[PDB]
């Protein structure tokens, strides 16, 4: 199945478990896209929201 | 078992990190 | 001595490095630097760092 993946440009730290922490270089599998500056995705066993402009589209 | 997750955080996202001149 | 601005966190913010300031909604932050660009600097509970300027509200002196 085709999938959207993005790579973290900057670090981000969750404020709760509905948000996704990551480090620069992490590859995240996108699960939801919405207007407003927040996307949702999965990294290494967790799923949560994160700032869309902290990541860049790449290919799986 | 794909759970039902909540909407976007109601707050605005933080800006990209500070990068001074 | 010198006047100093005070702000209160509107939202939670979690620092990603030691140059950023973490806080919970409601925390009272003493501002040390204001600049254009989305980030201000302040002190909280013995820590100093930058935080999103849109994440705080002013306190009337």
């Amino acid at each position: 199945n085709n999938q959207l993946v993005v790579r973290a440009k900057f670090n981000f730290q969750q404020t709760n478990e509905d948000e996704l922490s990551f480090s620069k270089g992490d590859v995240i599998h996108v699960t939801r896209v919405e207007e407003g500056g927040w996307w949702e995705g999965t990294l290494n066993g967790r799923t949560g929201w994160f700032p869309s402009n902290y990541v860049r589209e790449v290919k799986a | 078992g794909k759970p039902s997750r909540p909407p976007r955080p109601s707050r605005p996202p933080p800006p990209t990190p500070r990068r001074p001149a």
